[PDB]
Protein backbone atom coordinates (compact mmCIF):
# COMPACT_ATOMS: atom_id res chain seq x y z
CA UNK A 1 0.00 0.00 0.00
CA UNK A 2 1.06 3.21 -0.89
CA UNK A 3 -0.35 7.51 -0.64
CA UNK A 4 0.29 10.00 -2.80
CA UNK A 5 -0.77 14.13 -2.81
CA UNK A 6 -4.41 14.19 -4.86
CA UNK A 7 -2.75 16.75 -6.73
CA UNK A 8 0.27 18.82 -7.78
CA UNK A 9 0.58 21.71 -10.14
CA UNK A 10 3.88 22.74 -11.90
CA UNK A 11 4.98 24.98 -14.96
CA UNK A 12 6.65 23.64 -18.41
CA UNK A 13 10.23 23.14 -18.29
CA UNK A 14 10.67 22.54 -14.27
CA UNK A 15 11.76 19.28 -12.61
CA UNK A 16 8.87 17.42 -10.94
CA UNK A 17 8.88 15.77 -7.81
CA UNK A 18 6.16 13.74 -7.17
CA UNK A 19 6.22 12.21 -3.52
CA UNK A 20 5.16 8.78 -2.22
CA UNK A 21 4.23 7.58 1.56
CA UNK A 22 4.88 3.53 2.07
CA UNK A 23 5.96 1.29 5.01
CA UNK A 24 9.64 0.43 4.96
CA UNK A 25 10.26 -1.62 2.02
CA UNK A 26 13.17 -4.40 2.08
CA UNK A 27 16.29 -3.81 0.09
CA UNK A 28 14.73 -6.44 -2.48
CA UNK A 29 11.17 -4.52 -2.78
CA UNK A 30 10.95 -2.18 -6.03
CA UNK A 31 9.18 0.27 -6.54
CA UNK A 32 7.07 0.74 -10.07
CA UNK A 33 5.94 4.14 -11.45
CA UNK A 34 3.30 4.43 -14.23
CA UNK A 35 1.53 7.12 -15.68
CA UNK A 36 -2.08 7.95 -17.49
CA UNK A 37 -2.66 10.55 -19.67
CA UNK A 38 -6.18 11.61 -20.58
CA UNK A 39 -8.28 9.20 -22.18
CA UNK A 40 -5.16 6.82 -22.73
CA UNK A 41 -4.36 3.61 -20.94
CA UNK A 42 -1.86 3.33 -18.53
CA UNK A 43 2.07 3.33 -19.49
CA UNK A 44 4.94 2.45 -17.43
CA UNK A 45 7.83 4.96 -16.60
CA UNK A 46 10.21 3.46 -14.30
CA UNK A 47 10.83 1.42 -11.39
CA UNK A 48 13.63 0.50 -9.22
CA UNK A 49 14.82 -0.95 -5.77
CA UNK A 50 17.37 2.29 -5.72
CA UNK A 51 17.80 5.59 -6.10
CA UNK A 52 19.78 7.14 -9.44
CA UNK A 53 17.90 4.78 -11.13
CA UNK A 54 17.12 6.72 -14.52
CA UNK A 55 16.28 7.22 -18.03
CA UNK A 56 15.74 10.72 -20.43
CA UNK A 57 12.55 11.78 -18.87
CA UNK A 58 12.96 10.52 -15.49
CA UNK A 59 14.58 8.92 -12.52
CA UNK A 60 13.51 6.73 -9.57
CA UNK A 61 14.13 8.13 -5.73
CA UNK A 62 14.32 6.32 -2.47
CA UNK A 63 14.61 7.96 0.56
CA UNK A 64 17.41 6.17 2.92
CA UNK A 65 14.88 4.72 5.45
CA UNK A 66 12.86 2.90 2.53
CA UNK A 67 9.67 4.76 3.89
CA UNK A 68 8.81 6.96 0.69
CA UNK A 69 9.75 7.27 -2.47
CA UNK A 70 10.09 10.28 -5.75
CA UNK A 71 9.75 9.58 -9.42
CA UNK A 72 11.85 12.99 -10.64
CA UNK A 73 10.72 14.32 -14.28
CA UNK A 74 13.71 16.38 -15.04
CA UNK A 75 12.05 18.82 -17.64
CA UNK A 76 7.87 18.50 -17.92
CA UNK A 77 6.11 19.32 -20.29
CA UNK A 78 2.68 19.96 -21.64
CA UNK A 79 2.66 16.25 -22.38
CA UNK A 80 3.63 14.94 -19.04
CA UNK A 81 0.30 16.50 -17.73
CA UNK A 82 -1.13 12.95 -16.40
CA UNK A 83 -2.17 10.55 -13.43
CA UNK A 84 0.88 9.18 -11.62
CA UNK A 85 0.63 6.11 -9.83
CA UNK A 86 3.21 4.59 -7.33
CA UNK A 87 3.09 1.25 -7.10
CA UNK A 88 4.48 -1.42 -4.41
CA UNK A 89 4.77 -4.79 -5.53
CA UNK A 90 5.29 -8.06 -3.94
CA UNK A 91 8.72 -9.92 -4.80
CA UNK A 92 8.82 -13.85 -4.04
CA UNK A 93 7.03 -15.80 -2.30
CA UNK A 94 3.80 -16.73 -5.25
CA UNK A 95 3.80 -13.09 -6.54
CA UNK A 96 3.84 -13.16 -10.42
CA UNK A 97 3.79 -9.31 -11.14
CA UNK A 98 0.43 -8.68 -9.87
CA UNK A 99 0.70 -3.98 -9.79
CA UNK A 100 -1.97 -2.50 -7.60
CA UNK A 101 -2.68 1.19 -8.89
CA UNK A 102 -3.93 3.26 -6.16
CA UNK A 103 -5.46 6.64 -6.64
CA UNK A 104 -2.41 8.00 -8.15
CA UNK A 105 -1.47 11.82 -8.42
CA UNK A 106 -3.17 14.28 -10.88
CA UNK A 107 -0.13 16.50 -12.78
CA UNK A 108 -1.40 19.25 -14.20
CA UNK A 109 1.28 21.37 -16.48
CA UNK A 110 0.84 24.67 -16.88
CA UNK A 111 2.55 26.72 -20.02
CA UNK A 112 4.77 30.00 -19.40
CA UNK A 113 2.47 32.62 -20.41
CA UNK A 114 5.31 35.50 -21.49
CA UNK A 115 2.33 38.29 -22.54
CA UNK A 116 -0.89 37.92 -20.74
CA UNK A 117 -3.43 39.42 -22.38
CA UNK A 118 -7.34 38.45 -20.50
CA UNK A 119 -10.08 39.22 -22.48
CA UNK A 120 -13.72 37.87 -22.87
CA UNK A 121 -14.97 38.02 -26.50
CA UNK A 122 -18.14 36.80 -27.77
CA UNK A 123 -18.48 34.40 -31.07
CA UNK A 124 -20.93 34.90 -33.44
CA UNK A 125 -23.69 32.49 -32.79
CA UNK A 126 -24.67 29.49 -34.80
CA UNK A 127 -28.10 29.70 -36.87
CA UNK A 128 -28.64 25.55 -35.63
CA UNK A 129 -27.96 26.44 -32.16
CA UNK A 130 -29.85 29.05 -29.51
CA UNK A 131 -26.76 28.82 -27.69
CA UNK A 132 -24.43 32.50 -26.96
CA UNK A 133 -21.12 31.32 -26.20
CA UNK A 134 -18.46 33.63 -24.71
CA UNK A 135 -14.44 32.62 -24.43
CA UNK A 136 -12.88 34.01 -21.93
CA UNK A 137 -8.61 33.38 -22.78
CA UNK A 138 -4.76 34.41 -22.46
CA UNK A 139 -4.86 34.80 -19.15
CA UNK A 140 -1.77 34.12 -16.78
CA UNK A 141 -1.88 30.20 -15.37
CA UNK A 142 -2.46 31.70 -12.34
CA UNK A 143 -6.07 32.46 -13.04
CA UNK A 144 -8.76 29.95 -12.11
CA UNK A 145 -11.84 29.70 -13.61
CA UNK A 146 -14.62 28.66 -11.28
CA UNK A 147 -18.22 27.01 -12.78
CA UNK A 148 -21.43 29.21 -12.38
CA UNK A 149 -23.95 29.89 -9.94
CA UNK A 150 -26.76 29.26 -12.51
CA UNK A 151 -27.59 25.86 -13.98
CA UNK A 152 -28.83 27.00 -17.02
CA UNK A 153 -24.54 28.75 -17.59
CA UNK A 154 -22.17 25.78 -18.81
CA UNK A 155 -18.78 26.73 -17.84
CA UNK A 156 -15.80 24.25 -18.88
CA UNK A 157 -12.46 24.41 -16.59
CA UNK A 158 -9.11 25.94 -18.10
CA UNK A 159 -7.21 24.15 -20.96
CA UNK A 160 -4.34 25.31 -22.73
CA UNK A 161 -4.31 25.64 -26.42
CA UNK A 162 -0.65 24.89 -28.18
CA UNK A 163 -0.35 26.40 -31.04
CA UNK A 164 2.70 25.14 -32.22
CA UNK A 165 3.32 26.69 -35.85
CA UNK A 166 3.83 29.80 -33.95
CA UNK A 167 5.32 29.01 -30.78
CA UNK A 168 2.34 30.17 -28.93
CA UNK A 169 0.48 28.69 -25.96
CA UNK A 170 -2.54 30.30 -24.06
CA UNK A 171 -5.10 29.42 -21.69
CA UNK A 172 -9.10 29.13 -21.99
CA UNK A 173 -12.67 28.40 -21.10
CA UNK A 174 -15.72 28.72 -22.63
CA UNK A 175 -19.36 29.57 -21.42
CA UNK A 176 -22.36 28.89 -23.04
CA UNK A 177 -26.13 29.39 -22.34
CA UNK A 178 -29.17 29.90 -23.84
CA UNK A 179 -30.67 32.27 -21.03
CA UNK A 180 -31.45 35.78 -21.81
CA UNK A 181 -30.06 37.57 -19.17
CA UNK A 182 -26.17 35.94 -20.35
CA UNK A 183 -23.95 37.75 -21.42
CA UNK A 184 -20.34 37.99 -21.94
CA UNK A 185 -19.95 40.85 -19.59
CA UNK A 186 -20.94 38.37 -16.21
CA UNK A 187 -20.35 35.02 -17.92
CA UNK A 188 -17.42 35.03 -15.95
CA UNK A 189 -19.01 37.22 -12.73
CA UNK A 190 -17.86 33.86 -10.13
CA UNK A 191 -14.26 33.89 -11.02
CA UNK A 192 -11.47 35.76 -10.20
CA UNK A 193 -10.36 37.16 -13.13
CA UNK A 194 -7.69 39.94 -13.62
CA UNK A 195 -8.98 43.53 -13.56
CA UNK A 196 -7.51 44.52 -16.63
CA UNK A 197 -9.27 41.64 -18.28
CA UNK A 198 -10.65 43.76 -21.80
CA UNK A 199 -14.02 43.15 -22.75
CA UNK A 200 -14.59 45.08 -26.37
CA UNK A 201 -17.67 46.91 -26.70
CA UNK B 1 0.96 -3.16 -29.06
CA UNK B 2 -2.06 -4.49 -27.25
CA UNK B 3 -5.41 -3.75 -29.20
CA UNK B 4 -9.11 -4.18 -27.62
CA UNK B 5 -12.54 -4.51 -29.10
CA UNK B 6 -14.78 -2.86 -28.90
CA UNK B 7 -13.33 0.24 -28.55
CA UNK B 8 -16.93 1.54 -27.07
CA UNK B 9 -20.19 -0.29 -25.93
CA UNK B 10 -23.54 0.93 -24.65
CA UNK B 11 -25.41 -2.01 -23.73
CA UNK B 12 -29.43 -2.28 -21.35
CA UNK B 13 -29.22 -3.24 -18.21
CA UNK B 14 -29.50 -7.15 -17.90
CA UNK B 15 -28.06 -7.80 -20.97
CA UNK B 16 -24.82 -9.75 -21.85
CA UNK B 17 -21.20 -8.14 -22.99
CA UNK B 18 -18.06 -9.71 -24.26
CA UNK B 19 -15.12 -7.74 -24.52
CA UNK B 20 -11.98 -8.89 -26.53
CA UNK B 21 -8.08 -8.51 -25.81
CA UNK B 22 -5.63 -9.07 -28.27
CA UNK B 23 -1.67 -8.98 -26.19
CA UNK B 24 1.42 -8.35 -27.81
CA UNK B 25 2.84 -11.84 -29.33
CA UNK B 26 4.77 -13.71 -27.03
CA UNK B 27 3.71 -12.14 -24.14
CA UNK B 28 3.04 -14.92 -21.42
CA UNK B 29 0.67 -12.77 -18.87
CA UNK B 30 -2.37 -10.80 -19.27
CA UNK B 31 -4.07 -8.86 -17.15
CA UNK B 32 -7.14 -7.23 -17.22
CA UNK B 33 -8.49 -4.08 -14.73
CA UNK B 34 -11.66 -2.32 -14.48
CA UNK B 35 -11.58 1.98 -14.10
CA UNK B 36 -14.36 3.88 -12.55
CA UNK B 37 -14.55 7.80 -13.45
CA UNK B 38 -11.95 9.81 -11.32
CA UNK B 39 -11.09 6.37 -10.15
CA UNK B 40 -7.29 4.53 -10.41
CA UNK B 41 -7.10 0.75 -12.72
CA UNK B 42 -8.57 -2.18 -9.98
CA UNK B 43 -7.58 -5.35 -10.78
CA UNK B 44 -9.84 -7.76 -12.06
CA UNK B 45 -8.22 -11.10 -13.18
CA UNK B 46 -4.57 -12.77 -14.49
CA UNK B 47 -3.08 -15.27 -17.28
CA UNK B 48 0.16 -16.88 -17.19
CA UNK B 49 -0.28 -18.33 -20.77
CA UNK B 50 -4.05 -19.81 -20.74
CA UNK B 51 -4.23 -20.26 -17.08
CA UNK B 52 -5.87 -17.94 -14.57
CA UNK B 53 -3.73 -18.06 -11.61
CA UNK B 54 -5.36 -15.07 -9.57
CA UNK B 55 -9.01 -13.96 -10.32
CA UNK B 56 -9.37 -12.97 -7.18
CA UNK B 57 -10.76 -9.04 -8.49
CA UNK B 58 -13.87 -10.64 -10.11
CA UNK B 59 -16.62 -8.57 -8.80
CA UNK B 60 -19.27 -11.47 -8.57
CA UNK B 61 -20.25 -14.49 -10.73
CA UNK B 62 -21.65 -12.24 -13.73
CA UNK B 63 -17.65 -12.05 -14.61
CA UNK B 64 -15.92 -14.51 -16.31
CA UNK B 65 -12.62 -14.43 -18.38
CA UNK B 66 -10.58 -16.92 -20.33
CA UNK B 67 -7.65 -17.09 -22.57
CA UNK B 68 -8.41 -20.75 -24.23
CA UNK B 69 -4.87 -20.67 -26.21
CA UNK B 70 -2.91 -18.12 -24.29
CA UNK B 71 -3.34 -15.19 -26.58
CA UNK B 72 -6.27 -13.48 -27.22
CA UNK B 73 -8.50 -13.11 -24.11
CA UNK B 74 -12.37 -12.36 -23.63
CA UNK B 75 -13.94 -11.01 -20.47
CA UNK B 76 -17.61 -11.64 -20.24
CA UNK B 77 -19.79 -9.62 -18.17
CA UNK B 78 -23.42 -11.60 -17.98
CA UNK B 79 -26.64 -9.51 -16.77
CA UNK B 80 -24.88 -6.45 -17.11
CA UNK B 81 -25.93 -3.65 -14.22
CA UNK B 82 -25.20 0.18 -14.05
CA UNK B 83 -22.16 0.19 -11.68
CA UNK B 84 -20.84 -2.09 -14.27
CA UNK B 85 -19.91 1.26 -16.37
CA UNK B 86 -16.44 1.83 -16.81
CA UNK B 87 -13.67 1.54 -18.91
CA UNK B 88 -11.93 -2.13 -18.71
CA UNK B 89 -8.49 -2.07 -19.30
CA UNK B 90 -5.87 -5.20 -20.47
CA UNK B 91 -2.26 -5.20 -20.34
CA UNK B 92 0.30 -7.52 -21.33
CA UNK B 93 4.06 -8.58 -20.42
CA UNK B 94 6.49 -10.66 -21.42
CA UNK B 95 6.70 -12.11 -17.44
CA UNK B 96 7.43 -10.77 -13.87
CA UNK B 97 10.48 -8.95 -14.15
CA UNK B 98 9.36 -7.00 -17.27
CA UNK B 99 6.73 -3.88 -17.93
CA UNK B 100 3.01 -4.03 -18.73
CA UNK B 101 1.67 -2.75 -21.86
CA UNK B 102 -2.09 -2.06 -21.94
CA UNK B 103 -4.34 -1.50 -24.40
CA UNK B 104 -6.87 1.45 -25.15
CA UNK B 105 -9.20 0.23 -22.80
CA UNK B 106 -13.21 -0.46 -23.73
CA UNK B 107 -15.59 2.10 -22.63
CA UNK B 108 -18.71 0.66 -21.48
CA UNK B 109 -22.21 2.47 -20.25
CA UNK B 110 -24.65 0.47 -19.20
CA UNK B 111 -28.44 1.97 -19.41
CA UNK B 112 -31.76 1.18 -18.12
CA UNK B 113 -33.35 1.66 -22.06
CA UNK B 114 -31.44 2.11 -24.94
CA UNK B 115 -33.83 4.83 -25.83
CA UNK B 116 -31.52 6.91 -23.58
CA UNK B 117 -29.12 7.12 -26.08
CA UNK B 118 -28.50 10.25 -28.58
CA UNK B 119 -26.20 11.16 -30.92
CA UNK B 120 -24.97 14.46 -30.34
CA UNK B 121 -26.12 17.64 -32.71
CA UNK B 122 -23.20 19.78 -33.79
CA UNK B 123 -22.22 23.68 -34.12
CA UNK B 124 -19.53 26.51 -34.63
CA UNK B 125 -19.08 29.52 -34.02
CA UNK B 126 -17.21 31.92 -36.20
CA UNK B 127 -14.75 34.13 -34.17
CA UNK B 128 -14.84 37.38 -32.65
CA UNK B 129 -14.23 40.27 -34.77
CA UNK B 130 -12.47 42.03 -31.80
CA UNK B 131 -10.09 38.91 -30.72
CA UNK B 132 -9.06 39.26 -34.10
CA UNK B 133 -8.28 42.95 -34.13
CA UNK B 134 -6.55 42.98 -30.93
CA UNK B 135 -4.67 39.68 -31.05
CA UNK B 136 -4.34 38.73 -34.83
CA UNK B 137 -5.57 35.65 -33.89
CA UNK B 138 -8.91 33.53 -34.27
CA UNK B 139 -10.88 31.21 -32.04
CA UNK B 140 -13.60 28.50 -33.81
CA UNK B 141 -15.29 26.84 -30.54
CA UNK B 142 -17.51 23.78 -31.62
CA UNK B 143 -20.09 22.57 -29.21
CA UNK B 144 -21.65 19.15 -29.67
CA UNK B 145 -24.30 18.85 -27.42
CA UNK B 146 -27.54 16.30 -26.60
CA UNK B 147 -25.55 13.22 -26.51
CA UNK B 148 -25.84 10.39 -24.61
CA UNK B 149 -23.84 7.62 -24.00
CA UNK B 150 -20.30 9.68 -23.67
CA UNK B 151 -18.52 7.98 -26.27
CA UNK B 152 -17.27 10.31 -28.55
CA UNK B 153 -14.18 11.46 -29.91
CA UNK B 154 -14.19 15.14 -31.98
CA UNK B 155 -11.84 16.90 -34.44
CA UNK B 156 -10.86 19.33 -36.66
CA UNK B 157 -10.52 19.47 -40.62
CA UNK B 158 -9.27 22.21 -42.65
CA UNK B 159 -9.92 22.12 -46.67
CA UNK B 160 -10.10 18.42 -46.00
CA UNK B 161 -6.66 17.52 -43.84
CA UNK B 162 -6.97 16.82 -39.93
CA UNK B 163 -4.99 19.49 -37.84
CA UNK B 164 -3.43 18.85 -34.35
CA UNK B 165 -1.75 21.95 -33.56
CA UNK B 166 -3.90 24.74 -32.50
CA UNK B 167 -6.57 22.98 -31.03
CA UNK B 168 -7.59 22.16 -27.21
CA UNK B 169 -10.51 19.87 -26.40
CA UNK B 170 -12.48 19.43 -22.89
CA UNK B 171 -10.67 16.06 -21.57
CA UNK B 172 -14.38 15.00 -20.56
CA UNK B 173 -17.94 15.30 -21.61
CA UNK B 174 -19.94 17.65 -19.46
CA UNK B 175 -23.19 16.45 -18.06
CA UNK B 176 -26.31 19.01 -19.21
CA UNK B 177 -28.52 18.01 -16.26
CA UNK B 178 -26.66 17.11 -13.11
CA UNK B 179 -29.41 15.81 -11.09
CA UNK B 180 -30.20 12.77 -13.78
CA UNK B 181 -28.55 9.64 -13.72
CA UNK B 182 -29.04 8.88 -17.68
CA UNK B 183 -28.34 12.65 -18.67
CA UNK B 184 -27.00 13.40 -21.92
CA UNK B 185 -23.73 15.51 -22.56
CA UNK B 186 -22.00 18.23 -23.94
CA UNK B 187 -18.56 18.74 -25.06
CA UNK B 188 -16.48 22.06 -26.55
CA UNK B 189 -13.49 22.29 -28.48
CA UNK B 190 -10.90 25.51 -29.63
CA UNK B 191 -9.44 25.94 -32.65
CA UNK B 192 -7.22 28.90 -33.23
CA UNK B 193 -5.51 30.31 -36.56
CA UNK B 194 -3.98 33.16 -37.09
CA UNK B 195 -6.15 35.82 -38.42
CA UNK B 196 -4.89 36.19 -42.08
CA UNK B 197 -5.64 32.32 -41.92
CA UNK B 198 -8.73 32.26 -41.11
CA UNK B 199 -9.75 36.23 -43.29
CA UNK B 200 -9.11 33.55 -46.39
CA UNK B 201 -12.80 32.16 -47.97
CA UNK B 202 -11.11 29.90 -49.24
CA UNK B 203 -10.42 28.12 -46.10
CA UNK B 204 -12.77 25.85 -45.03
CA UNK B 205 -13.37 24.55 -41.39
CA UNK B 206 -14.78 21.44 -40.41
CA UNK B 207 -15.49 20.33 -36.75
CA UNK B 208 -16.08 16.65 -36.48
CA UNK B 209 -17.91 14.03 -33.93
CA UNK B 210 -17.33 11.00 -34.24
CA UNK B 211 -20.40 9.42 -31.91
CA UNK B 212 -20.51 5.47 -30.81
CA UNK B 213 -23.91 4.17 -30.33
CA UNK B 214 -25.77 0.80 -31.33
CA UNK B 215 -24.97 -1.61 -33.89
CA UNK B 216 -27.32 -3.73 -36.10
CA UNK B 217 -27.43 -6.05 -33.31
CA UNK B 218 -29.50 -3.45 -31.28
CA UNK B 219 -33.02 -3.30 -31.25
CA UNK B 220 -34.58 -0.16 -32.19
CA UNK B 221 -38.48 0.47 -31.68
CA UNK B 222 -38.46 4.05 -31.12
CA UNK B 223 -40.23 6.91 -33.84
CA UNK B 224 -36.47 8.56 -34.36
CA UNK B 225 -34.11 7.27 -35.93
CA UNK B 226 -31.85 4.84 -34.98
CA UNK B 227 -28.61 6.21 -33.04
CA UNK B 228 -25.84 4.12 -34.91
CA UNK B 229 -22.24 4.82 -34.58
CA UNK B 230 -22.18 8.05 -37.00
CA UNK B 231 -20.20 11.09 -37.65
CA UNK B 232 -21.70 14.95 -37.29
CA UNK B 233 -20.05 18.04 -38.48
CA UNK B 234 -20.90 21.73 -38.74
CA UNK B 235 -18.70 23.77 -40.79
CA UNK B 236 -17.68 27.53 -41.08
CA UNK B 237 -15.64 29.66 -44.48
CA UNK B 238 -13.03 32.20 -44.16
CA UNK B 239 -14.69 35.24 -43.74
CA UNK B 240 -12.88 38.40 -45.07
CA UNK B 241 -15.11 40.87 -43.42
Amino acid sequence: KTTQPNSMESNEEEPVHLPCNHSTISGTDYIHWYRQLPSQGPEYVIHGLTSNVNNRMASLAIAEDRKSSTLILHRATLRDAAVYYCILPLAGGTSYGKLTFGQGTILTVHPNIQNPDPAVYQLRDSKSSDKSVCLFTDFDSQTNVSQSKDSDVYITDKTVLDMRSMDFKSNSAVAWSNKSDFACANAFNNSIIPEDTFFPS
Amino acid sequence: GVSQSPRYKVAKRGQDVALRCDPISGHVSLFWYQQALGQGPEFLTYFQNEAQLDKSGLPSDRFFAERPEGSVSTLKIQRTQQEDSAVYLCASSLGQAYEQYFGPGTRLTVTEDLKNVFPPEVAVFEPSEAEISHTQKATLVCLATGFYPDHVELSWWVNGKEVHSGVSTDPQPLKEQPALNDSRYCLSSRLRVSATFWQNPRNHFRCQVQFYGLSENDEWTQDRAKPVTQIVSAEAWGRAD
